[PDB]
RNA sequence: GAGAGUUUGAUCCUGGCUCAGGACGAACGCUGGCGGCGUGCCUAAUACAUGCAAGUCGAACGCUUCUUAAGAGGAGUGGCGGACGGGUGAGUAACACGUGGGUAACCUACCCAUCAGAGGGGGAUAACACUUGGAAACAGGUGCUAAUACCGCAUAACAGUUUAUGCCGCAUGGCAUAAGAGUGAAAGGCGCUGGUGUCGCUGAUGGAUGGACCCGCGGUGCAUUAGCUAGUUGGUGAGGUAACGGCUCACCAAGGCCACGAUGCAUAGCCGACCUGAGAGGGUGAUCGGCCACACUGGGACUGAGACACGGCCCAGACUCCUACGGGAGGCAGCAGUAGGGAAUCUUCGGCAAUGGACGAAAGUCUGACCGAGCAACGCCGCGUGAGUGAAGAAGGUUUUCGGAUCGUAAAACUCUGUUGUUAGAGAAGAACAAGGACGUUAGUAACUGAACGUCCCCUGACGGUAUCUAACCAGAAAGCCACGGCUAACUACGUGCCAGCAGCCGCGGUAAUACGUAGGUGGCAAGCGUUGUCCGGAUUUAUUGGGCGUAAAGCGAGCGCAGGCGGUUUCUUAAGUCUGAUGUGAAAGCCCCCGGCUCAACCGGGGAGGGUCAUUGGAAACU
């Protein structure tokens, strides 16, 4: 970059994507246990639905999704639930 | 026509064609292609220069050089006045302009321009043949 | 509420499930010459239980799109 | 935001402006909402034509002077109707 | 571009006097050149056209473009004839009311009037000469100008004042009370040809 | 709503060709005084030296260098901006654009308004210090450090969702109320006096703004381009998106488009507008404004409210450049400028004073946007290059029928003017301001600073001593170009001899040329004139307005006929066409009409009108 903000913001979004990245696997894993639960009928199924709703609305937080996102989700969730 | 005739097939014009096409096209020298370009003149050199014999009602000899155009079309341009410097590899500039005494002239070499000298002694009419005021 | 587009035709293609190919049949006048000249625009339009057949008079109003050509909802059948 | 500023208008050297209700990130001579007034500071006593009733609607809504205008609101007493109105 | 040519060798070749005295046409009234004593062909529809044009735009002494442009306002004017609304343009142009005046004996020298500024409207300098008189518009001299010999000559020798323009000798200031009437305005030009020259 | 020349021995008709008009981002030839306003790579979306075109915030945070603890720096982190503004139009025949609708399938930072919250903790890491590698670019290691950086926990459901009611719509459904399950946030800075002002922070709603999607209709050529389509067409689910949707995927079907032109090929950014025309229309798509698309070529995503990002990142490729050969750096279609192409397009200039934009609480900093200035007669407009008197008419040129005619009142001479020019002087508006200094009124507080509003003082011009004004002097420095056979306004001499040459068409030139060259005159126009190029007109020469087909070009060799076009009389009805009213819109600028400002005009400003085969809605019923 020729530019002194350039290359400023090149640091800082290099470091957000990181960030960012690593909060939405998070997100992603707590959704895939509490799917894996419910296909396998496990008995901490309510545990698990409370903690991927818990990590879509923290993730709705933060901006890593869109609010419409968020909600799609949450009812998918309930849906499974 | 009836009008049914007619919206069925609508009325189309001639289209006409430039009484000077070599100024009409340009050249892309990296694609080596032809552009349309209309242009009021073009450079060209004098690949040969002479003298042609007029059509029947008429005796001369006309001078006349054959030139390639900047855009690599060669053509044969009438060269006005009394009188001239040009010579084969002499860089000329074209306008249209048709010769009715001669076959295939459609264009003229400008004098004053490029390396054609100004007609020697001319006088009345100065702007045409290119001579500066005396 | 604002009012979406509605308009009459004559069903000519119920071959697909769950829609309709309607043709609205207006006619424009020629530009140069102004004779009315028939005009045939045709539309997809979604039908609910595929009621209506080919060659009725249906309406259909303009919806969100239902597919990638649906446009339309049938309403009425007014003619078999 | 919503801004409303100055157009400039006229010839070289010899500057109009119309008061005009535009978006910020617009041209200042291109896309615009609204003209709203004038403004010729080429009179002795700068001569302002303004639509008072539209400026003040815009205001309420949310519009955001330029330095400049809002001078000129405050000469012809806009800024004063807007602030008794938001009392 | 102003013309200063001879004056006569143009009027004669209008043949009409431009200068309304008819000295140029008094003695040799030939059209200038060695083939105008010798007797000449009869002139074409065009060549008439085209010579009553000229008598007009000589006649105020302007270019064509300026009066082709003059030509197509009085065209604007809704009401009249075009020809006469032309023409009361023509008289209206402000050199011309300075000459009617009588401030200058020839429209060239009131034009030079206006161009080196003598001349104020209303009060005010004005060095066009095309500048637009209204009527009621006050025309006077600069009032420095006021005492130079050839305005003041010019005021004593000018007898005849059109019945249109009110003028005052001791402010040296005139205007128009009307516009010219068709009568008032030379007789001999006729306004129709210039009319269907310009439609062409 | 103008025509003219040209077919013949002559004529009428038909018919083509050519010319007389206007226009231009023009170029070229000759010539060239000034001013105002505008315009100036149309070609190579070709390659680019050099300089600049995106920074800002210390009142978010922790550091670090100096001035006698000051102010000024220096780099960090963090916030916002960088998605605007500027450039080009390559691609694109497409809901890209124009116009008119729809979204109950949508999103939206900064700006306003409402309602709530703003609690409690925690671990980091830059910077810094050393230190490894490297030629450089730059990467690492160790040990500290803060935040409005980052993460938890607490509380918030008004968000979303389900249910139950009530109301409503256009099918999916919308709105309001109630209940319910599950979960979700935050940050403090400056300043007055725990309270408090203000700027910030978080959640929800509404507004404005901006964006997004869908749809009717409109605007290129080629059929010597007729078949095209296989996620293609639809369905059922599932996933994905801000959102509907084959957007994607699995199954189920076999559908979808097309002679009302599919598909393919070629060309092209679209428009407001501009040129022409009596109009119908034809052409164009510079400058100005709107939209779209593109940023060395191709692909990709990241950050972000917003990009798949001109001056950002990753990869690939072509090219340029640096290497210590290990590896690196770059992208003017930003402003100037260079090279190249071309008939052909500008200064590597001044300033942020004005308007606008980013950041800031503000001063302020940044702004090649934008204001100005520079170059080009490139265009339009304006003014000159003197005015008055001045002879039966000077000299000289030209021409003579040798008398004389013409250049010509032209010159000379005399009398006047300074627009301009030269010289001196005097001299603007464009400036509103912000901040700051004073007060005063509102709302709020217990009170304050302070907020909003209000009134004074103070403060700033690149242009620039620029426009402009005044005064002195001088006709003195400031007119060319083309044309003169007819069309076409303009005529004679020589020289020339089918030569030299002219020419737009007819056609001139063979020894007496108004057609060639020169000369003298004359005509047109004028700081321009002419030539070429291209568009419209003339061209009724594609004829809808507005032509024809016996012999001039033109009736298929004839019939049978699908689609299509058209259709006898009449009652009733309908209101698609048709006519008419109202409403909404057809941006601004530009044409046109009124009215103003520049000494006039150009130009500028204000107010109108116009402009749709438009949408909604109300009427009429003759005709279709
Ligand atoms: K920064
Ligand atoms: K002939
Ligand atoms: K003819
Ligand atoms: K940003
Ligand atoms: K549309
Ligand atoms: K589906
Ligand atoms: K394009
Ligand atoms: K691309
Ligand atoms: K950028
Ligand atoms: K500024
Ligand atoms: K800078
Ligand atoms: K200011
Ligand atoms: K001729
Ligand atoms: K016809
Ligand atoms: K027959
Ligand atoms: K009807
Ligand atoms: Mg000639
Ligand atoms: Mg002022
Ligand atoms: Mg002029
Ligand atoms: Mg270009
Ligand atoms: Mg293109
Ligand atoms: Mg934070
Ligand atoms: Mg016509
Ligand atoms: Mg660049
Ligand atoms: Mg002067
Ligand atoms: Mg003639
Ligand atoms: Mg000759
Ligand atoms: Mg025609
Ligand atoms: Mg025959
Ligand atoms: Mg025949």
């Amino acid at each position: 970059p020729n530019i002194e903000s350039a290359i400023k913001r090149v640091r800082t979004s290099a470091n957000a994507n990181a960030k960012n990245s690593s909060q939405t696997n998070a997100m992603r894993t707590a959704i895939k246990k509490f799917e894996e639960a419910v296909a396998a009928g496990a008995d901490n199924v309510d545990a698990l639905y409370n903690e991927a709703v818990k990590a879509v609305d923290m993730a709705a937080t933060k901006g890593l999704i869109h609010k419409n996102k968020a909600n799609r989700d949450k009812i998918r969730l309930s849906k499974l639930a | 026509p009836t009008i049914n005739q007619l919206v069925r097939k609508p009325r189309k014009s001639k289209v006409e064609k430039s009484d000077s096409p070599a100024l009409n096209k340009g050249y892309n020298s990296f694609k080596k292609t032809q552009t349309n370009v209309n242009s009021p003149q073009k450079r060209g050199v004098c690949t040969r220069v002479g003298t042609m014999t007029p059509k029947k009602p008429n005796s001369a000899l006309r001078k006349y050089a054959r030139v390639r155009l900047s855009n690599l079309i060669e053509v044969t341009a009438y060269i006005p006045g009394i009188g001239h410097n040009l010579q084969e590899h002499s860089v000329v500039l074209l306008r249209g302009g048709r010769v009715k005494d001669l076959p295939g002239v459609r264009y003229h070499i400008v004098r004053g321009a490029l390396d054609t000298a100004g007609v020697n002694d001319r006088k009345q009419s100065r702007s045409k043949y290119g001579t500066k005021r005396p | 509420r604002n009012q979406r587009k509605v308009y009459q035709g004559r069903v000519v293609s119920d071959k697909m499930d769950k829609t309709i190919t309607v043709v609205v049949e207006t006619k424009k006048n020629h530009p140069i010459y102004g004779k009315r000249m028939k005009y045939s625009k045709k539309y997809k339009a979604h039908d609910e239980n595929n009621t209506a057949k080919v060659g009725d008079i249906v309406k259909i109003m303009e919806t969100r799109p239902l597919s990638a050509t649906k446009r339309f909802r049938l309403l009425e059948v007014v003619e078999e | 935001a919503v801004k409303i500023r100055l157009k400039r208008m006229g010839s070289k050297k010899s500057p109009f402006y119309r008061i005009v209700v535009a978006d910020s990130r617009s041209p200042r001579d291109g896309r615009f909402i609204e003209t709203v007034g004038t403004y010729n500071p080429l009179k002795d006593p700068a001569e302002v034509v303004l639509k008072e009733d539209l400026v003040l609607d815009w205001l309420s809504k949310g519009a955001q002077p330029s330095d400049t205008v809002r001078n000129i609101l405050s000469k012809e007493g806009v800024m004063k109707k807007h602030h008794e109105a938001k009392n | 571009s102003r013309y200063t040519g001879p004056s006569w060798k143009v009027s004669r070749r209008l043949g009409i006097s431009l200068s309304g005295t008819g000295k140029e046409l008094a003695r040799r009234p030939y059209k200038p050149g060695q083939h105008g004593p010798n007797s000449r062909g009869k002139v074409s529809e065009y060549g008439m056209q085209l010579t009553e044009k000229q008598k007009l735009r000589h006649m105020y002494g302007m270019n064509e473009r300026q009066f082709r442009t003059l030509f197509i306002k009085a065209s604007k004017i809704k009401e009249g004839k075009h020809g006469v609304n032309f023409m009361v343009l023509l008289e209206q142009r402000l050199d011309n009311v300075v000459y009617r005046l009588g401030l200058a004996t020839t429209r060239r020298q009131a034009r030079q009037l206006v161009n080196h500024g003598h001349i104020t409207v209303d009060g005010k300098r004005v060095d066009i000469p095309s500048y637009h008189v209204e009527v009621g518009q006050v025309i006077g001299v600069r009032e420095k100008s006021q005492n130079i010999s050839t305005i003041k000559e010019a005021v004593e020798a000018t007898v005849g004042r059109p019945a249109f323009v009110s003028f005052d000798t001791e402010k040296l200031e005139g205007s128009f009370t009307r516009l010219p009437e068709r009568d008032e305005l030379y007789p001999e030009i006729d306004e129709a040809l210039v009319v269907e020259y310009y439609n062409q």
